[PDB]
RNA sequence: GAUCGAUGUGGUGACGUCGUGCUCUCCCGGGCCGGGUCCGCGGACCCCGGCCCGACCUCGCGCGGGGUCCUCUGACGCGGCAGACAGCCCUCGCUGUCGCCGACUUGCGGGCGGCCCCCCUCCGCGGCGGUGGGGGUGCCGUCCCGCCGGCCCGUGCGUCGGCUCCG
C-alpha cells in the first residue's frame, strides 16, 4: 500500500481560473492543477511533468465548504519572478485576498518566497501582468482590481546590516472616475500602459505614471486589451462585451477600424504581427486570423470545435516553418493551442547492470 | 456493545466451516457484564439497569410479537404509597422511606396551562433503617398517622403525629414474631385493622387501637403451588380481603366472619394488581397479559360486563404491550369509570360505551378505553379527588445522570 | 562483525558490521579485491543475509522498523520500513527459506511472523506460549522449528499455521540457538550450559521426550551460533562470550 | 474489581460530557446538560497558593 | 514513494506587507507643562512622559502645545504615534491630545514644515485600525439583545437497637 | 502526499525592540557593585590573559581581577590624587598622573615607580603609551604635551599648541609617533609624523572630555558636551557624522572588540550603544548613577562602569563513513505539534482545548488565534464551541476580553463571539460569573466603538491637512 | 413508548525527539503605583498604562535579618536504566547511578570530517550556477588510547606485594 507509479497527462480542474501561461525555463505549459497547486505538463509528449504547491495547507473533501482558490498567476522577468493569487470568498462582505511572490534559486533548483502581501487589495484582483521589456531597470509589477485601484509593484533594495536582501515595495496608486478596473496591458516596450476601466480605456506613461490618452467608443464594457506587436506595435486592439472589435492608433490617437466581432478568445503572436481571434458562433467557435493593419482577414476557420472554447496560447516554435501563401503563413512562426470547456486540449496541424556477470547470471 | 458470532460454512460444497462475527447491537450505554444465549434469543444485562431480550429472526418458527424486542428498565410492582386525605406520599427505597406532603394551587386555567402554585411540595420525614438488610415492602395509613414496613428480620410501625406544625415518630414497644417477613402490608381504611401476608402462606389480622396491638385472627396457608407473591385488597366498606400468589386463584375472605368467602377461578397468567370497588363491591384484577377480569364479591360471580368484554375480546393493540398493569383506582362518585395505568399508558374505561374492534384504533395522538400517553413514564398515578389527580414520572435522562462513568467514545463530527 | 556469508553462486563474500557498512568481496586467496561497499546512515546492521536465489542482500539493524533490501539485479535499494497488519515495533531477528518462497520474522509475546518473500507481505502468524529465542526452516521448506525461552521446542506447518509438535530439550533451561542439516538428518539445538544436542529429525516430529544422538560437552559457555556444512559432515559451534570459544564437529562420528 | 474498570489507566469520561456529545451536533446547538458546576463556586483560595510560581514564568 | 508534487521553500526570511505598515500603500501659571514635556522627550523615561501626557483636561493641553517649542512637535507625534496602539483606555486621551494638537496650535503651522511623510504613516494606521466598525456595530446590537434577555426533611429520624 | 501543518499568522510589529544586538547586549547577569572613596575618573582593562582592571580614584590605584570585591593591589603613595592609569600593550608596566606634573612608571608587582619625569609644572591628566612600548605621550594642565622615552629617562619631545587645559591623549597602536590629544580649548589637534609641528586640526564646538582611534579606516571619534562627532582621516578634516542621543555631556567613549559596536557613556545615567556601519543607536543601558568611567574586556565579557560617586558596577556573562563507501541518507522524523496532531486526526475538541491552555494563551495568542481561523476554515468552529459548561466557556470568555481589543486578532474574536452568543443564549440566567464576563466584553465593545469615532474624527481632520498641501 | 429481517451511523499510514504522550486531570492568577469609569464626596470596577510575587525554618527586633533547599499540576503510559550466561517481552523495580549527608554524571587532550565569509580558473542553451584554487577569527560533530580493569594482602602508598584479566 504504497504509490509506485503515476499515469497522468493534463489534470482536469472543475475551474480554470488562471489562464494557459508558458514557463520560459522549461518551455512548458503551465495552468490550475490540483486544488492549490499549478500544473506543469510537457507539450510535446502527453505527461505532466509536476504540481508546484502554492499554498501549502490541508485540502478536505467535505462538501459545502469554501476552499482557499489559486486565481491568477504570472511569470515575470524571463522565469525568475513568479507572482501567485489567492483568496477565499465565505461572505461577499468580507474577502482574503493574499499575494505571493517566488523567486527561483538555481542553486536549489526551485522557488523560494520572497514577499508575501495579505489584502494586497479590498476586493477581487481581475488583472495581473509582468513588464518583458528587458530595457526597463527595474522589474515591475502591476496588479488591477474592482476596488476601482490599480496598484503599481518595483523591486527594490531591502538590505540591512544584518543582512543583504531584496524586496518589493509598492510604487504607484491609480483610479479614473469610481470605475472598476478591468484588464491592464503593458506596450511592447513598456513606455505605455494601457488599463481598462469598464467602458472605457486609458493609456499611461509608464515612466512617469502620468495620463497620456483616454479612448472612450460608446460600445460596451472592454472584454479582452492587447498591444500590437513588431510593425503593427503602433497599433492596440480593444474587444467589447457587444461583440464590436476595435484598433486604435496611438499615433493618430484615433480608431483606424472597428468591426462586428462577438470574440471569447484573442491571443496576440509574440513572433508575428498576427492575431488571432476565436468567435463563439452558435453552431461552433470560429478562427479568424488577420493583421491590425488591414481591417481584413488572412485566414478564417469555421468548425474548429462545437464545444466552447475557453482558453487560447501561442507557443513560440523552435525550428520555424516555411508556408510562402499569405493564408498559411501564420503557422511559420508559432504553435497555437486552445483549450475548450470540457478541458480538451487541441492545436492545428498541417500533417548499469554489471551483477549479471558478477553474480553469474550467465553460468 | 453486543456482538453475535455464527458458524458458518465457506461453500456450499465443502464440509468445513468458521466462525465469524455476524450482528453488532447497540442497546446498552455502560458496561455489559452478562449475557445468555437462549434458543431463540440473545438476553443481556449490563450496569445501565436495562434488561434486553433480542430475538433472533433465523431462529424463529413463527412471525409473531414475540420476535419483538423487549426492553425492561422501570418495576414490575407498585413503590408508592398515598394517604389521600393529609395529601401524603410515602416512598420506599432500598434502606429507608421518604415522606412527602403535596402543594396546592389557586390558580385556573384552560386547556394546557401551567398554574402558578401557593405552597411547594414539601418533604416531611427521611427515616433510615438500621442494618445491610433491605426493605421489602412499606405502607401508610389512610388517615396517615400509621406507618408500617417490614425487612427479612423485623417489622417496623410508627405511630406519628402532625402537632405545632412539627412529625413526632413513636415506635410501637413489641410486635409478634411472626410479623418478621411480609410479603405485603395493607390498611383498612380506617386505622383500626391492619392485614399482614406473611411470606410463607399465612394471613395476619392486628387489631391497632390507642397506640395497642391485637393479634385477631391466622389464616391458614392458602392451598395450591406457589406462583408469584401475594396482593392484598382491602374493600373500603371494610367486609372483604382479597388475597392472590397461588394456582388456586384469588381468594376472598370475609373479615368480620374470620372465614372464607369466595374463590375467584384461577387463571394460568400471574396476577399483577387488584382492586375493588367502593359502593358495588367489584373486584378488578388484571393478569401479565393484558387481560382484565371484573368479578362481584357478592353475586360470587363474573359481572356481566366481564363477560361481554371477554366473549367479544380485547384490541390486539391492547394485548401487544410489554409493560403489566401495575395500579388500579376507583371513584365513589363515578362507578362507571374506572382507572388503570401502566409505565407509558394510562386508562380511563367507561363500561357504558361501546367495545372497540379491531377496525376501530385505540389510541390517536363511542370508545370505551380513553387512554393517554402524555405523561411517558409512570410510576405512581392515583384519584386524589373527584377532580384531582397525582402522578409521580421519572424521566429516564435522571437515571441515566447518577450512573456509573461510561466509556469514552470517538464521534465523527466532534 | 555481525554478519559473513558466502554467495550461493558466485565467488562472492559479504561483510556486514556494527559500522554501517555493508561490502561485497571477490573470493580470491590472496588479496580478496573489494566489488563494493555502501554505507547506511544510521543504521548498524544487526544481521545482514543473502537471498536464496542470491540476487538481492537484506539487513536490518539493532532497534529499527525499517528493513533494507538491495537488489544487485535491478541496481535498487528498497527501504521497507512500513508492512501492512505487522504490529511489531522493531525488526532485528529474521530468517531465510531455503527454497526462496518465504521470510520468517521473530517477535514480542512469542510471535512468528510469515512474510511472501517476493512482495514482503504478511501471510500469518503464530504464537508460542513464553519468548522467542530463536528459529530456523527445514530443508524441505515445508516446517518452522521454534525454540522457547523456557528449553522447549515447538515444530509449526508452514501451508496451515498448526503446532504439529511439541518436544523438549534434554537439560536446557533455555534455548539460544537451533540448526538443520540440508539433507535433513540432523537438528542441532543449542542451550545456556554450552552443551549442543544433536537429533534425529524424525526423532523430534514424533517424541515427546526425544533421546539426542550425542550431546557436546566440549564447550563451556552458552553456544550462540550453529552452521551446518553443506556435505553435512562438519557441525561449527561457537560462544561469544569467551574467546577461543569455537568447535568443529564431524557429523557421523 | 474498583481499579481494574475505574482506576488510572482506563478510558472513563464523566455522565455530564458523554450526553453532551449530543448536544454539539443538534441542528440548533445547546450548552452542556448540567450548565452549573458546583465545584467551581466553592474554590476561590486554594488555587492561588500552589500555582504561585506558574503564573510568573508565563509574564 | 512516487508523488509528482514539488514544494517551494517558505521560510522566515519573507518580507510581511500588512495594511498597517509603510510597504503596504502608496505671569506665573501652572496652566502648562512645557519644559517637563520636552525635558520627557529628549529622554524616553516613562515616568514622567506619561505624568505629562496622561492627562484630560482640554485647555491644559491646549497650553502646553501653545506654550511648547516649536522644534520638538515631531518627537510628540512620534509618541502619539507608538502610545496609540493599545487598550482604548489610555488611547482615548492620546486621540484628545493629537485632536487638540491638530486643531489649534498647528493648523496653519504644520503645512509649512512639508513633512508629510511622517503623518502619512500615522494616517495609515489609523484607517487601518478603523476597519472593523460595521461588525463591531453588529456584536453591539446582539450584546445588547443579549442582556436584554439577562435582564431536606424537618425531622430526620435514625433507629436505635433495641 | 503527506499532512500539511496548519499555518501560523505572524503580524509585523511598528517596534524594532527584538533584536539580535538586544539579545547580545542583554544576555548578562546582574550587576555586582564595589564600594570605593573618592570619584572614579577611569578605569583600564590589561589584554593579558588573566584579565584584571585598574581603577583609579583619589589619591588611590586599585588593581581589581575578576571578581574579587577587595583590590588585589593598591598603589597609594600619591601626595594628593591619581590621574589616567593606563596599562602597557604587554600587561607588565602601567602610566599613571598626579596634581603635581610628575609622570611615574610603575611595574604591575612592586610598589615604587620605576621611573618619574618632572618636566611637567602643574598637574597633569593624560598619559598613554605608544605604538612600541618603550616611550610614552604625557599631557598636563600647563597647556603643554611631550614625549617621554622610558629607558633613556628624558623628554624626547615638547608641544605647545593649546590654550586651555589639556586632558585627553590618545596613540595609534598602528603608527608610532602618531597620537591625538585633546583639551578644553574646543580644539583637537593631532601631533603626528615626524616633525616639530601639528599636521591636522579639529574644532568642536564645545569642550572635548575623550577621543578615540578607530584601528581600521583613520576615523576619529570626539566628544564634546551632547555631541558626538566621527571624523575621516582620508580627507582631512570631513566630519562625518554629528549624533546628539544624551541629555547631558558625554563623558567617555569607548570601543567594543568588535569594530561595528561602539559605546558611549555620559553624565545622564544612560549608555548609547551604537553600529558605525549605520551610526544609529542599537542599544541602551541604564544606571543608577552618572557614568564616568566605561571599560570593556576582551570580546565583551565584562562591563565596568565607575559612578560620579564611590561605587561602580560591574557586568558578567558513533562510527562516521570512510571514504570509499557509497553513502545512503535516511529521512530524518519531522515532529508535528500536538494541535496539529490533533487536527490530523480530527479532535477538534481537544485541539481547541489545547490552544485555550493559559500557558499558550499568553506566551504565544498568534497560535490561539490561528486554529481559531483553521477551525473557522473547517466550518467546525461551532462543533467545537457547543457543548460545554460554565467552567470551559468562561475561559474562553476570559480569553476573548483580554484579546478582542487587538487590531491584529479582531475579526475572527468578533466571529467567534458572534458564534458563542448564538450558542449560548438560553442558557445565561443561571450563572452570574458568565453574566460578569459579558458585561465585561460588552464595556470593551462600547469603548472600542467610541475609540474608532473619535480616530474617524482625526482622519477626516488628517485628509484635509494632507490636500492642503 | 419500543416494536415482529433487526447490523455500534459514519474522520485520514509510515522511517530512533533513546525525554517524552491524539491519555485523564490541577489553575484561569495575586500584592503596588499612574489613571479612568460606574454606583450610592464616598465606595466598586477596568487599562498591549507601567510594577513587582518560590517553599521552608530560625535568630534578633507581629516586623526585619539570616540560612536550608530551590528545575515544579498531579497520575498513567512510553522510552531509558537496573536486575537472569537470556528479557524492545519479565518485575509490588528505579525514573540519573550509588554509597551513608557525600563521591559521581568530568577534565584536558589528540584526530578526523561537514558546511559556510570573501577574491582568482574551467565549464555550462551560459538571467546565474556548478568546477578548480585560495584566503575568513569559522564554527562545529563524531573516534579511540586516555587515567587497562577485577579481587586479596601489606603500609596515599606498597622495585620487582600476589592471583587474575585487559592489552
Amino acid at each position: 500500500l504504497e504509490a509506485s507509479a503515476v499515469i497522468q497527462g493534463l489534470v482536469k480542474d472543475r475551474s480554470i481560473f488562471t489562464g494557459l501561461m508558458i514557463d520560459p525555463r522549461t518551455k512548458a505549459l503551465v495552468l490550475n492543477g490540483k486544488p492549490g497547486h499549478l500544473q506543469f505538463y510537457s507539450l510535446q509528449s502527453d505527461k505532466q511533468l509536476y504540481n508546484l504547491d502554492i499554498i501549502q495547507q490541508e485540502y478536505i473533501n467535505d462538501y459545502g465548504l469554501i476552499q482557499i482558490e489559486l486565481t491568477k498567476a504570472a511569470f515575470g522577468c524571463f522565469g525568475n519572478w513568479l507572482a501567485t493569487v489567492e483568496q477565499r470568498q465565505e461572505k461577499e462582505t468580507e474577502l482574503e485576498l493574499q499575494m505571493k511572490l517566488w523567486m527561483y534559486n538555481k542553486k536549489t533548483q526551485g522557488f523560494i518566497l520572497n514577499t508575501k502581501i495579505n489584502m494586497p487589495h479590498e476586493d477581487c484582483i481581475t488583472a495581473l501582468c509582468f513588464c518583458n521589456a528587458e530595457k526597463s531597470e527595474q522589474p515591475t509589477l502591476v496588479t488591477a482590481s474592482k476596488d476601482g485601484y490599480f496598484k503599481v509593484w518595483i523591486l527594490t533594495d531591502d538590505s540591512d546590516i544584518y543582512k543583504k536582501a531584496v524586496g518589493w515595495t509598492c510604487d504607484f496608486v491609480g483610479s479614473y472616475h469610481k470605475y472598476q478596473a478591468t484588464n491592464c496591458c503593458f506596450s511592447e516596450d513598456g513606455s505605455l500602459l494601457a488599463v481598462s476601466f469598464e467602458e472605457i480605456v486609458t493609456i499611461w506613461d509608464s515612466v512617469t505614471w502620468e495620463l497620456k490618452c483616454t479612448f472612450c467608443q460608446r460600445a460596451g464594457k472592454i472584454r479582452h486589451l492587447c498591444f500590437g506587436r513588431l510593425t503593427c506595435s503602433k497599433y492596440l486592439l480593444g474587444a467589447t462585451e457587444n461583440g464590436i472589435l476595435c484598433c486604435w492608433n496611438l499615433l493618430s490617437c484615433a480608431l483606424e477600424w472597428n468591426a462586428k466581432l462577438n470574440v471569447r478568445v484573442m491571443e496576440p503572436d509574440p513572433n508575428s504581427e498576427n492575431i488571432a481571434a476565436i468567435s463563439q458562433s452558435s453552431v461552433g467557435s470560429d478562427l479568424f486570423v488577420f493583421k491590425p493593419s488591414e481591417p481584413r482577414p488572412l485566414y478564417i476557420q469555421k468548425g474548429i470545435s462545437r464545444e466552447k472554447v475557453q482558453w487560447g496560447v501561442f507557443v513560440p516554435r523552435d525550428v520555424p516553418e516555411s508556408f510562402t501563401s499569405e493564408a498559411y503563413q501564420w503557422l511559420n512562426r508559432s504553435q497555437f493551442y486552445f483549450l475548450t470547456k470540457s478541458q480538451s486540449l487541441l492545436t492545428f496541424s498541417t500533417k548499469t547492470t554489471p551483477f549479471y556477470f558478477i553474480l553469474g547470471k550467465h553460468r | 456493545t453486543v456482538f453475535h458470532f455464527q458458524l458458518v460454512p465457506v461453500t456450499s460444497n465443502s464440509s468445513e466451516k468458521q466462525w465469524v462475527r455476524t450482528k453488532p447491537f447497540q442497546h446498552h450505554t455502560h458496561d455489559v457484564r452478562t449475557v445468555a444465549h437462549s434458543p431463540t434469543a440473545l438476553i443481556s444485562g449490563g450496569t445501565d439497569t436495562h434488561l434486553v431480550f433480542r430475538p433472533l429472526m433465523e431462529k424463529v418458527e413463527v412471525k409473531n410479537y414475540d420476535a419483538a424486542l423487549r426492553k425492561i428498565t422501570f418495576p414490575h410492582r407498585c413503590l408508592i404509597s398515598c394517604s389521600k386525605k393529609r395529601q401524603l406520599l410515602l416512598f420506599q427505597f432500598a434502606h429507608h422511606l421518604e415522606l412527602w406532603r403535596l402543594g396546592s394551587t389557586v390558580a385556573t386555567g384552560k386547556n394546557g396551562d401551567t398554574l402558578p402554585l401557593s405552597k411547594n411540595a414539601d418533604h416531611l420525614l427521611h427515616l433510615k433503617t438500621k442494618g445491610p438488610e433491605n426493605i421489602i415492602c412499606s405502607c401508610i395509613s389512610p388517615c396517615g398517622s400509621w406507618i408500617a414496613y417490614s425487612t427479612v428480620s423485623r417489622f417496623f410501625l410508627y405511630r406519628l403525629n402532625y402537632e405545632h406544625d412539627n412529625i413526632s415518630l413513636k415506635r410501637v414497644s413489641k410486635m409478634p414474631a411472626f410479623l418478621r417477613s411480609a410479603l405485603q402490608i395493607l390498611f383498612s381504611e380506617d386505622s383500626t385493622k391492619l392485614f399482614v401476608a406473611s411470606n410463607q402462606g399465612a394471613l395476619h389480622i392486628v387489631q391497632l387501637s390507642g397506640g395497642s396491638f391485637k393479634h385477631l385472627h391466622a389464616f391458614q396457608p392458602q392451598s395450591g403451588t406457589v406462583e408469584a407473591m401475594c396482593l392484598l385488597a382491602v374493600s373500603p366498606d371494610g367486609n372483604w380481603l382479597a388475597a392472590s400468589g397461588t394456582s388456586a386463584g384469588v381468594h376472598v375472605y370475609n373479615v368480620k366472619q374470620l372465614k372464607l368467602h369466595c374463590t375467584v377461578p384461577a387463571y394460568n397468567f400471574p396476577v399483577t394488581a387488584m382492586a375493588i370497588a367502593p359502593n358495588t363491591n367489584n373486584l378488578v384484577i388484571a393478569h401479565s397479559d393484558q387481560q382484565v377480569f371484573e368479578y362481584s364479591i357478592p353475586d360470587k360471580q363474573y359481572t356481566d360486563w366481564s363477560r361481554t368484554v371477554q366473549k367479544q375480546g380485547f384490541h390486539h393493540l391492547w394485548l401487544q404491550r410489554d409493560t403489566p398493569i401495575t395500579h388500579i383506582s376507583f371513584h365513589p362518585k363515578r362507578p362507571m369509570h374506572i382507572l388503570l395505568h401502566d409505565a407509558y399508558m394510562f386508562c380511563i374505561i367507561d363500561k357504558s360505551l361501546p367495545l372497540p374492534n379491531d377496525k376501530t384504533l385505540l389510541y390517536n395522538p363511542a370508545h370505551a378505553f380513553k387512554i393517554s400517553k402524555i405523561y411517558k413514564p409512570l410510576l405512581f398515578m392515583d384519584l386524589l379527588d373527584e377532580r384531582t389527580l397525582v402522578a409521580v414520572e421519572r424521566p429516564l435522562d435522571d437515571i441515566i445522570a447518577q450512573l456509573p462513568p461510561p466509556i469514552k467514545k470517538k464521534k465523527f463530527g466532534t | 562483525i555481525s554478519s559473513v556469508q558466502f554467495h550461493p553462486g558466485a565467488q562472492i563474500v559479504m561483510v556486514a558490521g556494527l559500522d554501517n557498512a555493508v561490502s561485497l568481496f571477490q573470493v580470491d586467496g590472496k588479496t580478496n579485491p573489494k566489488i563494493q561497499s555502501i554505507y547506511l546512515e544510521r543504521f548498524p546492521i544487526f544481521k545482514a543475509c543473502f537471498s536464496a536465489n542470491g540476487e538481492e542482500v537484506l539487513a536490518t539493524s539493532t532497534h529499527s522498523k525499517v528493513l533494507y533490501v538491495y537488489d544487485m539485479l535491478a541496481g535498487k535499494l528498497i527501504p521497507v520500513h512500513q508492512v501492512r497488519g505487522l504490529k511489531e515495533k522493531i525488526v532485528r531477528s529474521f530468517e531465510v527459506s531455503p527454497d526462496g518462497s518465504f521470510l520468517l520474522i521473530n517477535g514480542i509475546a512469542g510471535y512468528l511472523h510469515l512474510l511472501a518473500m517476493k512482495t514482503k507481505e504478511l501471510i500469518g502468524s503464530m504464537k508460542i506460549n513464553g519468548r522467542v529465542a530463536a528459529s530456523t526452516f527445514s530443508s524441505d521448506s515445508k516446517k518452522v522449528y521454534a525454540s522457547s525461552g523456557d528449553g522447549e521446542v515447538y515444530v509449526w506447518d508452514v501451508n496451515s499455521r498448526k503446532c504439529l509438535n511439541r518436544f523438549v530439550d534434554e537439560g536446557s533451561l533455555y534455548g539460544l540457538s537451533i540448526a538443520t542439516s540440508r539433507n535433513g538428518q540432523y537438528v542441532a539445538c543449542g542451550s545456556n550450559c554450552g552443551v549442543v544436542n544433536i537429533y534425529n529429525q524424525d526423532s523430534c516430529l514424533q517424541e515427546t521426550n526425544p533421546k539426542p544422538i550425542k550431546a557436546i560437552m566440549n564447550l563451556v559457555t552458552g553456544v550462540t551460533s550453529l552452521t551446518f556444512n553443506p556435505t553435512t559432515e562438519i557441525l561449527a559451534i561457537a560462544s561469544e562470550k569467551m574467546k577461543e570459544a569455537v568447535r568443529l564437529v564431524h557429523l557421523p562420528s | 474489581i474498583h481499579n481494574s474498570l475505574y482506576g488510572p489507566g482506563t478510558n472513563r469520561t464523566t455522565v455530564n460530557k458523554f450526553l453532551s456529545l449530543a448536544n454539539k451536533r443538534l441542528p440548533v446547538k445547546r450548552a452542556a446538560v448540567q450548565f452549573l458546576n458546583n465545584a467551581w463556586g466553592i474554590q476561590k483560595k486554594q488555587n492561588a497558593k500552589r500555582f504561585k510560581r506558574r503564573w510568573m514564568v508565563r509574564k | 514513494a512516487i508523488t509528482k508534487v514539488r514544494t517551494p521553500v517558505m521560510n522566515s526570511e519573507a518580507k510581511v506587507l500588512v495594511p498597517g505598515i509603510p510597504g503596504h500603500h502608496a505671569d506665573l501659571q501652572t496652566n502648562s507643562f512645557p519644559v517637563l514635556l520636552t525635558q520627557g522627550l529628549e529622554s524616553n523615561d516613562f515616568e514622567m512622559l506619561n505624568k505629562v501626557l496622561q492627562t484630560r483636561n482640554v485647555n491644559l493641553i491646549k497650553k502646553t502645545v501653545l506654550r511648547m517649542p516649536l522644534h520638538t512637535i515631531i518627537p510628540l507625534l512620534q509618541e502619539l504615534t507608538k502610545r496609540l496602539q493599545g487598550h482604548p483606555n489610555s488611547a482615548v486621551l492620546m486621540v484628545q491630545w493629537l485632536k487638540c494638537v491638530l486643531t489649534v496650535h498647528a493648523s496653519y503651522l504644520s503645512t509649512l514644515p512639508d513633512l508629510v511623510p511622517q503623518l502619512g504613516t500615522l494616517y495609515q494606521l489609523m484607517e487601518s485600525r478603523v476597519k472593523t466598525f460595521q461588525k463591531l456595530s453588529h456584536l453591539h446590537g446582539k450584546l445588547i439583545l443579549l442582556i436584554t434577555q439577562v435582564t431536606k426533611a424537618k425531622l430526620v429520624y435514625e433507629e436505635e437497637s433495641s | 502526499a503527506g499532512y500539511k501543518p496548519v499555518a501560523i499568522q505572524t503580524y509585523p510589529i511598528l517596534g524594532e525592540k527584538i533584536t539580535q544586538d538586544t539579545l547580545y547586549w542583554n544576555n548578562y547577569k546582574t550587576p555586582v557593585q564595589i564600594k570605593e572613596f573618592g570619584a572614579v575618573s577611569k578605569v583600564d582593562f590589561s589584554p593579558q590573559p588573566p584579565y584584571n582592571y585598574a581603577v583609579t580614584a583619589s589619591s588611590r590605584i586599585h588593581i581589581y581581577g575578576r571578581y574579587s570585591q577587595e583590590p588585589i593591589k593598591t598603589f597609594s603613595r600619591f601626595k594628593d590624587t591619581a590621574y589616567c592609569a593606563t596599562f602597557r600593550q604587554d600587561g607588565r608596566l602601567l602610566v599613571a598622573g598626579s596634581e603635581d606634573g610628575g609622570v611615574q612608571l610603575f611595574d604591575i608587582s612592586g610598589r615604587a615607580p620605576l621611573r618619574q619625569f618632572e618636566g611637567h609644572t602643574k598637574a597633569v591628566h593624560t598619559v598613554d603609551f605608544t605604538a612600541d612600548k618603550y616611550h610614552v605621550v604625557s599631557g598636563a594642565d600647563d597647556y603643554t604635551v611631550k614625549l617621554w622615552d622610558i629607558p633613556n629617562s628624558k623628554e624626547i619631545l615638547t608641544f605647545k599648541e593649546h590654550s586651555d587645559y589639556v586632558r585627553c591623549g590618545c596613540a595609534s597602536k598602528l603608527n608610532p609617533d602618531l597620537f591625538i590629544t585633546g583639551s578644553y580649548d574646543h580644539t583637537v589637534k593631532m601631533f603626528d609624523a615626524r616633525t616639530s609641528e601639528s599636521v591636522l586640526s579639529v574644532e568642536h564646538g564645545q569642550p572635548v572630555e575623550s577621543v578615540l582611534l578607530f584601528p581600521s579606516g583613520g576615523l576619529l571619534v570626539s566628544a564634546g558636551g551632547r555631541y558626538v562627532k566621527v571624523w575621516d582621516m582620508l580627507k582631512g578634516g570631513q566630519l562625518l557624522v554629528s549624533l546628539k542621543n544624551h541629555h547631558k555631556t558625554v563623558t567617555c567613549l569607548c570601543l567594543s572588540s568588535s569594530g561595528q559596536r561602539l559605546l558611549s557613556g555620559s553624565l545622564d545615567r544612560k549608555v548609547k550603544v551604537y553600529s558605525t556601519t549605520s551610526y544609529k543607536v542599537v542599544h541602551s543601558f541604564d544606571y543608577a548613577a552618572s557614568i564616568l568611567s566605561l571599560a570593556l574586556a576582551h570580546e565583551d565579557e565584562t562591563i565596568v562602569v565607575g559612578m560620579t560617586n564611590g561605587i561602580l558596577s560591574v557586568k558578567h556573562r558513533n562510527y562516521m563513513k570512510q571514504r570509499d563507501d557509497i553513502l545512503i541518507n535516511r529521512p530524518a522524523k519531522k515532529h508535528l505539534e500536538l494541535y496539529d496532531r490533533d487536527l490530523k486526526h480530527f479532535r477538534i475538541s481537544k485541539a481547541l482545548d489545547r490552544v485555550l491552555d493559559p500557558t499558550c494563551t499568553i506566551k504565544t495568542p498568534e497560535i490561539t488565534v490561528s486554529i481559531i481561523k483553521e477551525l473557522n476554515r473547517r466550518g467546525v468552529l461551532a462543533n467545537a464551541l457547543a457543548g460545554r459548561d460554565e467552567k470551559e466557556i468562561s475561559h474562553v470568555l476570559n480569553f476573548l476580553i483580554r484579546n478582542l481589543s487587538q487590531p491584529r486578532f479582531a475579526p475572527v474574536l468578533i466571529n467567534a463571539a458572534e458564534i458563542i452568543i448564538d450558542i449560548y443564549l438560553p442558557v445565561i440566567g443561571q450563572s452570574p460569573v458568565v453574566d460578569k464576563k459579558f458585561l465585561l466584553l460588552q464595556g470593551l465593545v462600547e469603548k472600542e466603538i467610541d475609540y474608532q469615532r473619535e480616530l474617524l474624527e482625526t482622519l477626516g481632520m488628517m485628509d484635509m491637512l494632507f490636500a492642503t498641501m
